[PDB]
This record gives structure tokens, C-alpha cells and sequence, in this order.
């Protein structure tokens, strides 16, 4: 049908096991049809969806992977794990490109914007730091919060970015300016997950209630969308039963996607303020998902080692 | 005003002179017995006080009447029945119903002056009315209903005729600026009814003072310099509160606790016998007298017969009437929680049926269960309304947003809140199965034909944590999502394994259970080692609360202790995070460490703690944190108030101790707040049942199965419910069990 | 005797011709505590035993002086610093050991501070493969191969 209506429905096509950790974070290549996922087995994992089967092994890092990024392209791949080093992956050439270090604690995130020019990682020294591509250095590391900073995201053009940590505050920063916005000390409880609107749901969000619009989404089972024009709480959204771990927009811009502890995953109308349809999700606890933006197919990490795909509908 | 002073005093002229009925009824009085020793200047006082108010009531009224002023006939006919009122509730007015009954029918026996019609109903039970004739307070208690909103709220007083009794009491004490004490039973009643008094003069501003045995004058001295100036006059040196033309009352909750000296003396009752009778304290900065402009006082305190309190001097008690609140009683209590339960069973209505057998079944339990927990068995065996305030207060929040609820989840919820409020407390094994028998047997006489397999169950937990409705929880899922929660905990706070079991279970249960509320406080009683400090640290980190050590060591003296609450206080009202003060018996040193606990627990607020520039910086960040926060606070006085309120709001004490058999008697002395403010969790020692399941759960890893186990005839058996015949893992950690228990012998 | 009677009547077969200092303590290990001062009674040997099997950090009543000689002989080849709890030099000898991973002994418990509550529970943050703990208001790496000995003189002393 059209990509605007992309709904997943129960059953899931894929059941998919053979991982010895939980799963962290299983994301969409840009271009080619690769399934990939991070586990805390110190291994980056390599599926497929269009046909379900093994393609092949990524053994770089020696403690637990946290977080993984993409670029625009897909050839480069950047991960982060607990032995405070950051290590980089290509698709070209499947090797490892460079060694990297710098961090006092565990790399809770790492994020590539679209431009691809550097990388930025948020670790757990109370610093976020951005590197470059060409010679691996931190020029400039972003400092200003309290606690170990969760989760990292950008918006589309790399012009804002924003953060998450353990003050119940969600920080907006500039790669320009080097100065934090605003300050949103709004929650009650550690916030874990952070997502952007697309283009296509500016217009949405507005006719709702320019740009650009910030989400947020934290341990308190509560969900919360921001403008960084106004600096306030644009509405509040009440129903998820347990820890809220991963959010996400769709592409269409209409609805959302997210997961929660209580090994469900569930879609909201932010419009009627009120969820459409809940599947339970895993057997264990979930930690995220992802949506691709053309292809109608939907995955959801988890706990028990296993992941599964699902076909949208 | 001179006029109608003059015509009151001549017309009780002949009541006073020679015997009249003033002296009688003081010989009689005499004879009663009442809770405090009672000296003839105090009543005498108490019943002036109450004269002059009832010639202020007349001049109100002819000035509410400017067309018709005050008739001769009705003011004596008016008078003559409000002195009789007032010689009842002045020489009967700190005894028990039955004294001032006795009291009652003596004077209707002894005058002869005009009294109300009534076969069985006392004279104290009747007002004398601006008019003349006299009201019974029956008809002026109404049959209220209160709003869902405000169910078991701090500020709402049902009416009843004892409230009603001291409302006009306490409104006629007040009225002309005299100390008084309000006497009465731990959870009676008095610091509600003087609140209710003090909300209809909106002219006063209430002062909360809890005394610990240890208090000295330097308290009073902090709360006068916090709350009040000192101002210069020509006549002396003037202390007045800043608000000017409010009068500032001072609620000492704690009269009787201070310590009585070697020689018979208190010094702060002394303090404030000198500054009532001469109306000043002398200042130690410079020996100059200083004089009280608006100052009035208010005194609570358990009877003299209590274990920890004393009796008053004489000397302080002749400027000061007391009256004894007692407990509501049965008859009373029934329509006190009826109105509450009728207000809260709205939310569901299949269950309003079903509100008066769930306020029998509660009063019924409540009068039983305080009849046995007597506090000559343990020192914290008190109970009071209190609980059944926080009974139904807990119903309600579990009956909030659940929305459906059928009868059977409504005994259980009822059950659950029982166990909650009259298992924690308690001590043995015996009277833990007491309480649980008990509670069966009130549910199956009060709610029959009801699903008694679904109603009641073993485990009877309740956790908010697999839902977000409060919802009933399997002992199995629980313990699966416990086990989960332990192994993200184990790589963020503290990397020391844990083994689970029931006990363990139902203690994080009821540590989140009080930590979800607010102002709530832990005062966990248990031996060293048990775990109490690691569970409530799980609990703390699993519900987003900071946990605060105060790392005590060598020569740790007052000003460590005061600068640590600084930043506890700093941190939890201005910064505003959530925050576990978690500290052991062994942290506490000196009286000075118990007092500032015993304040901070009791009001959430230590006066005298920010004095100097720190006081200027603690307002400049609560500036600065309301600006944050969104609403705007100017002056100090409702900057304090806010920061307070956040204080209370976030600030979570937990107090750890060992049990003994005299230093909970003298913690209870020294400190009330530990034992009224904080709901007290006997975890005790590790029972034979769960160092059974520890030990089972421990050693299931090794190999420890003989398929050729012979089963002993004479069987040693010091677990109870183990199995038969028991395996061999099962008999080596009986043996265990066994080795554990004559190491105790 | 209790124990092992209570092994019999639930007929857990046990051991009987057995010496509990025999069964613990092998013959050459028993050789190097007897060279390292030890008295050859069967009770100082077995709390040589126990000092060796120990999971919890132990304390020391000893009196008469000879065991502290023997930790110090068995702790030879490691290097400990002697200090009291009384001492001001103290602290910094505590942290000295837990950076450099060498045993300690410290005297005088009756002056007990309780800054040593993180170390003797085993209240330790695990940074990834870096083993951390925080006492007082500093942070320090702890060593795998830290022991602490507890010493006392006066066998009438009250133990909280
Ligand atoms: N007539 C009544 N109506 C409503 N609540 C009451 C009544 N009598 C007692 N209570 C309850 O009892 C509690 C009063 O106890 P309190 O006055 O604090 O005792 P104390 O001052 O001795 O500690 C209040 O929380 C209140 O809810
Ligand atoms: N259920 C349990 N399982 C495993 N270890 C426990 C358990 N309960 C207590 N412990 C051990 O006992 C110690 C108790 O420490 P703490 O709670 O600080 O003292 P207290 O028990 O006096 O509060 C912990 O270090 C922990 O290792």
C-alpha cells in the first residue's frame, strides 16, 4: 500500500535466535537490505529480513556494546562499548578503520548526523564528545551535566543536537554556538530515549498543537514532545504500563513508534491522545526498534536473545 | 463595654459570695479525680477567662443589634446559664466523660437555676446561645458529606459533638490570648481540633514546637529569633513577630516530654511559666528584661501516667486550663470513617452498598486489636485514629484510578491495608498469626457469603511496578521481575549478589510502599546484617530516589552533622530531587544529632539551622529554584514556606536500629517523632523459613544428591512445614538451619 | 559435639576419625606456620586455619602479643605497614594500601572508626574491568589482593 499507512501486525515473519546476550539497539541500513543488531556480548551481530538468515560476523570490541550509528551513505559504521574505546566499521571493506580512546567511563551512545564530516558519542564522564572522521580527534567535548548522559540524537540537517541524562532534564546543544539552549527539567525520573521528527511531521505537530520538534521519552512510562522555539511542553502522553526503554517517529508523520518494559510494543495516536494498537512484543523485556523509511518492515530488540521481524501492513 | 461588665458582674454577684454554688462545686471537683492534679487558681482562672468572653459576646451581639440593644431579663437569664456552662467546663474540663457527668448531675442536683429537660442526656452536651435558652450541640453538628477529592486530607474535620465541645472551647481559650494544654491519648485528636480553631480566627499564625527530652530553652530562643524582632521601645526592650497585627501562637506538641532534673524541675517549663506570669523572658545577651507584645502559647502532651512523660509543676499549671481530649470511641469513630467511606466508595458504584459493613468491620478490628498490643508489651504498641486515617487514606489511593473493582478485590484491598498497618509493628510470630487470624475471622463475620479462596490468599502482595495500576501480584512473577531488576542493579550502584526470598519480598514491598507516599519515613527495626540498608538502597535507586550517607567517623561533633543536613536540605528543596536519608543508630552520637532528627522528622523544617550569610545564600537558591520551577515567590516568609514544602515534598528519611529492651524505650523518650511520624517495620532476625530457603537456594548448585538416603526414624526436624520425606540437599540444610539455632542457644 | 550429634540423628554420615586441624590444614602448610612463630597447640592452629580460610576480614583478640608476630611472619614476603586506629597516620596508610594492594594490620580496634564499613562489606563499584570503591570523599581503585587484620589485647571487650 502507501508508505504513509505502514501499520505492523501480529504475527511477527521472523524468529530469530542464536545470540549468547540481550540485544541493545537492531537499526535499518540506508541503502542495502542488511539486518544488523548490538548485543552486550562484546559482537556485532549481521542478519537479513528479505530472507531471515545468517550473512555474517563482526567481532571487534571486548566489552559490552551500548550504542551503534549509521551514516547517510551506510559504509560507515561507528560502535561504542564498555572498555572505553570507540571503534569504527566499514561496509566497503567489513574491517576495522580505527581505534579510538578518550572516555573515563563506558560510551552509553554514539551518533553520526547525515553530513558524515564527524561523530559525536556521549559516555558516561559526565562529557559528550564529537570526533572526526579524518583524523579521529576531539576537538571540541560538549560539558554541562550531572549525571552519565543516556542517549544522544540530532535533528536532520546536524544544526541542533540534543541529549538526555539522569537530572530528569533532556539538553538541546548547537555545534556551533557550543552553548546549551534551553534547559527542560520538566520529568520525574531518569530519561532513556530520545527521537526527532522528520519533515513530514512538522506540519503535523503544528496542526496539532516552524520547527523543529524534539521527543522525549523516559523511565517515568510517560512521553512528551518539546519545541525548541518556546521551551515548554507541548502535550502529554499518559498509557505505557511499564519503563519506556526506545521511541521513535514515523515516517509518515502521523503516528509513533515505541517500546516498553513491559515486553510490549505499542503505537500512539498523538492526535486522539490515545494508542491504536498493542502487541506483545517479546517473552522477556524489549530494548528498541527501528522503521524504515521506504521498506514495510518494522524489527524490535529484546532481552531473551532474540529478535524479531515484523512486516508492516 | 464598662457598662455590660457592670451589669454581668452584678448579676453573678450572688453566685460568688460565701459558698454560693462556686464554692461547692470546686469541693466537689475536689473530690473528682482528673488527669492532671488539678489546683483550684487554675480553674478559677479558666472560669474568668470564660466570663469576660461571654460578656465580649454580649457586646458583640448589641453591636450586631444597634437598634435593640441588650434586655436586662434576657442578659440574666443569659448569664445565668452560661456561668453554669462555664463552672462545668472549668472544673471538669481535664476529666473523663463519666467525672464530668458526675460533675454534671451533681450541680443540677446542687442549683437552682434553670436547666434543660432531658431524662439521660449530660449538661455538658448543651450550649447556652446568645438568646438565652440553651442548644443542644447535636443540632448544630450536621450529617456532612465530603468530596471524593479531599477523602482523608490533613485539613478536613468531620464534625462531632466532642469536636464541636472543643472548637468552642479552644475559640473561647483564644479569643483572649491564654495558654493552654491540650491533653489527651497519643492520635486523640488535639493538634486537628487546634487546627480547626485556629483556621476560624484568621487574625493568628501557628507555630508547630515538638519537644524531645532533651530540649532545653535554646529552642524557644531559635524559634523567637527565626519567627520574631527584637524592637526597641522606651518602656524596654519589645519582642514582636515581624507580621504586624497577627498574633503568633506557639504549639509545643511534647509539654510533659522534657527531662525532669535531679531537683524536681524542668527548665523549659520553667521558661514558659515566667514568661506567662510576668509576660517576658530575661535576654542572657545583655541581662535586659525583654517583654512579648503578641505572643500566646498552645500545650499538647500525653497524660503523666505515660511512660515517658511528667507530671507539671503547679506553679505552671495555675496560669494555664487544660482540657482532655479522649479518644472517639466506637459509637463515634463508626460515623467519623462512615462519612469517609460513603465519600470514597463513589468511584465504584456497585460497591456503595457495602461502605457501612467495610466501617464495622474496620472499627470492630481496630477496637480489637487495640485492646490486646497493650504498651506495657512493647514500647511502640500504640494505637490510634491515626491508622484508621491512613487506613482509609490508603484504600482510597489503591481504589483511585482503578475504575472497576469487585467485592472480593475490596476485602482483599481491605485485608491487605490491615496487614499493612497491624502486621509491621508487631514483634512474634504468635501475635503476627494472631492478627492474620483475626483479620480472617472479621472478614468472614462481616462480609458472609463472599469468595473466601479468591479473597484471602497467602502472599497477598501488591506492587505498582509490573502495572501501572495498583494491582494484586503473583509471588512468582515478582520474584522473576525482582531477580531482573537485581541483576541491571548489581552494574550500576552496587555489585554485591543478593539471594531472594519471601521476607525479602514483602520488605521491598513495603519499603516502596512508603517511599511512594510523601513525608514518608522508615524506621526499620532489625539485627545488623540483615539487609536492611541494601534493600532500602535497591528500593531507593529502583524508584528514583538519591541515597544519602552521612560517612560518620572519629570526632564527628555537632557542626559536621548540621553542615550535612545543610546540603540535605540545600539539595532537597532548592535543586528538588528525590532523596533516601538513610542513616544507622551508629551514626547518632549526641542529643544535639536526636533533636535536629526529632525536628526535621516532625515539621520538616529545623529552625535556627541557616543563621548568617548561609541564611541569605538558602534564599537566593530557593529564588532561584522557584524561578526555575515556574512560580514566582517575593519576601521570605513564603519563600521559607515554599522551600519547606519541597522539603517535605521530596525529603525521605530511613532510620535503621538494632532492637533492645531499654534503647527503644529511651529512643521513644528521647525522640517522638521517630515513633508518630514513621510507620515502624519490625524486620527483626532472619526467621528459621527463610534461612531454610536461603540455604536451599544457595546450595542447589553443588552436587548434593545421594539416591541411596536412608530417612531417620527419630527425624530432628527444627523447620517447620518440611517436607516428608525430605531429600538429602533438604536434610543438610535443615541441619544448617539446626546449627544456627543452638549457636543461639 | 552438638553438631556432629545432630549429623548422626539425621544420618548424615560424617567422619569420625578425623581431627578438624588434620582435615584443614595440609602438613606442609601446618610446617611454615609452626617456622612462622606459631604455638603448636591444636587451637592456635586452628585459628592459623582459620586466618587462611577466612572470607570475612577477621579480628584478632590476642593478648599475649604471638599473633600478631605470626601474621607478620606468614606476611612476610608482602609488605605490611603497622599502624594503629588511634593513630593520625592512619588514613593515609589505609589508602596507601588500598592503591598499592600489600596487606594491613591495624591494633586497637576498641577505637573503631566506621570509614572501614565500605571496605569490610565489600561495597565496591565495578567499572567495567576496573574494580572501584569510595570511602570517605575520595575514590580509590581497590587491588584484588588486599587483606586487612583487625588486632586486639583486651579479651573483656564489648563488640557492637
Ligand atoms: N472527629 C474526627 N474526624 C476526622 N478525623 C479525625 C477525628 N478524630 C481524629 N481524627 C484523625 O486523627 C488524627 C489526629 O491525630 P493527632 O491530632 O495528630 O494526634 P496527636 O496530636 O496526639 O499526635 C487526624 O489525622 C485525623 O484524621
Ligand atoms: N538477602 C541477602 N542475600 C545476600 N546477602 C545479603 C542479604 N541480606 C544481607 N546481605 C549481606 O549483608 C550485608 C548487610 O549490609 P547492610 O544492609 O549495610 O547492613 P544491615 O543489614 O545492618 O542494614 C550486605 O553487605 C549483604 O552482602
Amino acid at each position: 500500500r502507501d508508505p504513509k499507512e505502514w501499520i505492523p501486525r501480529p504475527p511477527e515473519k521472523y524468529a530469530l535466535s542464536g545470540h549468547r546476550s540481550p540485544v541493545t539497539r537492531v537499526i535499518f541500513h540506508p541503502v542495502f537490505s542488511v539486518m544488523v543488531s548490538a548485543s552486550e556480548d562484546a559482537t556485532i551481530k549481521v542478519w537479513d529480513y528479505e530472507t531471515g538468515d545468517f550473512e555474517r560476523t563482526l567481532k571487534g570490541h571486548t566489552d559490552s556494546v551500548q550504542d551503534i550509528s549509521f551514516d547517510h551513505s551506510g559504509k560507515l559504521l561507528a560502535s561504542c562499548s564498555a572498555d572505553m574505546t570507540i571503534k569504527l566499521w566499514d561496509f566497503q571493506g567489513f574491517e576495522c578503520i580505527r581505534t579510538m580512546h578518550g572516555h573515563d567511563h563506558n560510551v552509553s551512545s554514539v551518533a553520526i548526523m547525515p553530513n558524515g564530516d564527524h561523530i559525536v558519542s556521549a559516555s558516561r564522564d559526565k562529557t559528550i564528545k564529537m570526533w572526526e572522521v579524518q583524523t579521529g580527534y576531539c576537538v571540541k567535548t560538549f560539558t554541562g551535566h550531572r549525571e552519565w548522559v543516556r542517549m544522544v540524537r540530532p535533528n536532520q540537517d546536524g544544526t541542533l543536537i540534543a541529549s538526555c541524562s539522569n537530572d530528569q532534564t533532556v539538553r538541546v546543544w548547537v555545534v556551533a554556538t557550543k552553548e546549551c539552549k534551553a534547559e527542560l527539567r520538566e520529568h520525574e525520573h531518569v530519561v532513556e530515549c530520545i527521537s526527532w521528527a522528520p519533515e513530514s511531521s512538522y506540519s503535523s505537530i503544528s496542526e496539532a498543537t516552524p520547527g523543529p520538534f524534539l521527543l522525549s521519552g523516559s523511565r517515568d512510562k510517560t512521553i512528551k514532545m518539546w519545541d525548541v522555539s518556546t521551551g515548554m511542553c507541548l502535550m502529554t502522553l499518559v498509557g505505557h504500563d511499564n519503563w519506556v526503554r526506545g521511541v521513535l517517529f514515523h515516517s509518515g508523520g502521523k503516528f509513533i513508534l515505541s517500546c516498553a518494559d513491559d515486553k510490549t510494543l505499542r503505537v500512539w495516536d498523538y492526535k486522539n491522545k490515545r494508542c491504536m494498537k498493542t502487541l506483545n512484543a517479546h517473552e522477556h523485556f524489549v530494548t528498541s526498534l527501528d522503521f524504515h523509511k521506504t521498506a514495510p518492515y518494522v524489527v524490535t530488540g529484546s532481552v531473551d536473545q532474540t529478535v524479531k521481524v515484523w512486516e508492516c501492513r | 463595654m464598662l457598662q455590660i461588665q457592670r451589669d454581668a458582674a452584678t448579676i453573678m454577684q450572688p453566685y460568688f459570695t460565701s459558698n454560693g454554688l462556686v464554692t461547692k462545686a470546686l469541693e466537689h471537683a475536689f473530690q473528682l479525680e482528673h488527669i492532671m492534679d488539678l489546683t483550684r487558681l487554675r480553674c478559677l482562672g479558666s472560669l474568668f477567662s470564660m466570663l469576660h468572653q461571654a460578656c465580649r459576646n454580649v457586646a458583640q451581639y448589641n453591636a450586631n443589634h444597634p437598634d435593640f440593644p441588650m434586655q436586662i431579663e434576657q442578659l440574666e437569664r443569659y448569664i445565668q446559664r452560661y456561668l453554669v456552662y462555664a463552672i462545668l467546663w472549668s472544673l471538669s474540663g481535664d476529666s473523663r466523660l463519666k467525672m464530668r457527668a458526675e460533675l454534671g448531675e451533681y450541680i443540677r442536683r446542687i442549683t437552682t437555676v434553670p436547666l434543660p429537660t432531658a431524662p439521660n442526656i449530660p449538661i455538658i452536651d448543651y450550649e447556652v446561645s446568645i438568646s438565652g435558652e440553651w442548644s443542644p450541640w447535636q443540632a448544630k453538628v450536621p450529617q456532612i458529606e465530603v468530596e471524593t477529592h479531599k477523602v482523608a486530607a490533613p485539613d478536613v474535620v468531620v464534625p462531632t459533638l466532642d469536636t464541636v465541645r472543643h472548637e468552642a472551647l479552644l475559640y473561647t481559650w483564644l479569643a483572649e490570648h491564654k495558654p493552654l494544654v491540650l491533653c489527651g491519648p497519643p492520635g486523640s485528636g488535639k493538634t486537628m481540633t487546634l487546627f480547626s480553631a485556629l483556621r476560624a480566627l484568621p487574625d493568628m499564625e501557628v507555630v508547630g514546637l515538638n519537644f524531645s527530652s532533651a530540649t532545653t530553652p535554646e529552642l524557644l530562643l531559635k524559634t523567637f529569633d527565626h519567627y520574631c524582632e527584637y524592637r526597641r521601645t522606651p518602656n524596654g526592650v519589645v519582642l514582636a513577630p515581624v507580621q504586624l497585627g497577627k498574633w503568633l501562637v506557639l504549639f509545643c506538641d511534647e509539654i510533659n516530654l522534657p527531662d525532669m532534673d535531679k531537683y524536681g524541675t524542668q527548665r523549659v517549663i520553667s521558661f514558659i511559666r515566667q514568661m506567662v506570669e510576668h509576660g517576658g523572658f530575661y535576654r542572657t545577651s545583655d541581662q535586659t528584661w525583654v517583654k512579648l507584645e503578641r505572643i500566646q502559647f498552645v500545650g499538647a502532651c500525653n497524660p503523666p501516667t505515660d511512660p515517658g512523660r511528667k507530671p507539671l509543676s503547679h506553679r505552671f499549671l495555675r496560669h494555664v486550663p487544660v482540657v482532655y481530649v479522649d479518644y472517639p470511641g466506637p459509637a463515634s469513630l463508626t460515623q467519623i470513617y462512615g462519612t469517609f467511606n460513603r465519600a470514597m466508595l463513589r468511584l465504584i458504584p456497585s460497591l456503595r452498598t457495602y461502605a457501612e459493613p467495610l466501617t464495622a468491620a474496620m472499627v470492630e478490628f481496630y477496637t480489637m486489636s487495640q485492646e490486646r498490643f497493650t504498651q506495657d508489651t512493647q514500647p511502640h504498641y500504640i494505637y490510634s485514629p491515626r491508622e484508621m486515617t491512613r487506613w482509609v487514606r490508603g484504600i482510597f489511593e489503591a481504589l483511585r484510578p482503578l475504575e472497576t473493582l469487585p467485592v472480593e478485590g475490596l476485602i482483599r484491598i481491605w485485608a491487605h491495608e490491615a496487614l499493612r498497618l497491624f502486621q509491621d509493628r508487631l514483634v512474634e510470630d504468635e501475635e503476627r498469626r494472631w492478627t492474620d487470624e483475626n483479620i480472617d475471622t472479621v472478614a468472614l463475620k462481616h462480609f458472609p457469603n463472599i469468595d473466601r479462596e479468591k479473597a484471602m490468599s497467602r502472599p497477598i502482595l501488591y506492587s505498582n511496578w509490573l502495572s501501572k495500576d495498583y494491582i494484586p501480584v503473583d509471588q512468582e512473577e515478582l520474584r522473576d521481575y525482582v531477580k531482573a531488576r537485581l541483576k541491571v542493579f548489581y552494574e550500576e550502584e552496587l555489585d554485591v549478589p543478593l539471594v531472594l526470598f519471601n521476607e525479602v519480598l514483602d520488605h521491598v514491598l513495603r519499603i516502596d510502599r512508603i517511599f511512594r507516599q510523601p513525608q514518608g519515613h522508615l524506621l526499620l527495626i532489625g539485627v545488623s546484617g540483615a539487609g536492611k540498608t541494601t534493600l532500602s538502597r535497591f528500593v531507593a535507586w529502583m524508584n528514583g530516589l538519591s541515597v544519602y550517607q552521612i560517612k560518620v567517623h572519629r570526632k564527628y561533633t555537632g557542626e559536621d552533622f548540621d553542615e550535612d543536613l545543610r546540603t540535605v536540605l540545600r539539595r532537597s528543596g532548592c535543586k528538588n530531587e528525590k532523596i533516601a536519608f538513610i542513616m544507622d543508630e551508629s551514626n547518632v552520637l549526641d542529643s544535639g544529632f536526636l533533636e535536629r532528627m526529632n525536628t526535621l522528622l516532625a515539621n520538616g523544617e529545623v529552625p535556627g539551622l541557616f543563621e548568617g550569610d548561609e541564611y541569605a545564600t538558602l534564599m537566593t537558591q530557593c529564588k532561584e529554584g522557584a524561578q526555575k520551577e515556574g512560580l514566582m515567590l517575593d519576601s521570605h516568609e513564603e519563600l521559607y514556606k515554599w522551600f519547606t514544602s519541597q522539603v517535605i515534598r521530596n525529603l525521605h528519611v530511613v532510620f535503621t536500629m538494632n532492637p533492645s529492651s531499654e534503647g527503644l524505650k529511651d529512643r521513644a523518650a528521647t525522640s517522638p517523632a521517630l515513633f508518630n511520624r514513621c510507620v515502624l517495620n519490625w524486620f527483626g532476625d532472619w526467621s528459621t523459613e527463610a534461612l531454610y530457603q536461603v540455604g536451599k537456594e544457595f546450595t542447589s548448585k553443588m552436587d548434593l544428591e545421594k539416591p541411596n538416603y536412608i530417612v531417620p526414624d527419630y527425624m530432628p526436624v527444627v523447620y517447620d512445614k518440611l517436607p516428608q520425606p525430605p531429600s538429602h540437599r533438604e536434610a543438610i540444610v535443615n541441619s544448617c538451619v539446626f546449627v544456627h539455632q543452638t549457636l543461639h542457644q | 559435639t552438638t553438631w556432629s550429634h545432630h549429623l548422626q540423628q539425621a544420618n548424615i554420615q560424617f567422619r569420625t576419625d578425623i581431627a578438624r586441624t588434620e582435615y584443614l590444614s595440609n602438613a606442609d602448610e601446618r610446617l611454615r606456620w609452626q617456622a612462622s612463630s606459631l604455638p603448636a597447640d591444636d587451637l592456635c592452629t586452628e585459628n592459623a586455619i582459620m586466618l587462611k580460610r577466612f572470607n570475612r576480614y577477621p579480628l584478632i583478640i590476642d593478648p599475649s602479643g604471638q599473633a600478631t608476630e605470626f601474621i607478620m611472619n606468614e606476611y612476610k614476603d608482602r609488605k605490611i605497614t603497622r599502624t594503629s586506629f588511634l593513630d593520625d597516620a592512619f588514613r593515609k596508610n589505609l589508602e596507601s594500601a588500598l592503591r598499592f594492594g600489600n596487606p594491613l594490620l591495624v591494633q586497637d580496634v576498641e577505637s573503631y572508626d566506621p570509614v572501614l564499613n565500605p571496605v569490610l562489606n565489600r561495597e565496591v563499584r565495578r567499572t567495567g574491568g576496573r574494580v572501584l570503591i569510595t570511602l570517605g570523599d575520595q575514590d580509590i581503585d581497590l587491588s584484588p589482593s588486599f587483606v586487612i587484620f583487625l588486632s586486639t589485647r583486651d579479651p573483656t571487650v564489648e563488640f557492637p
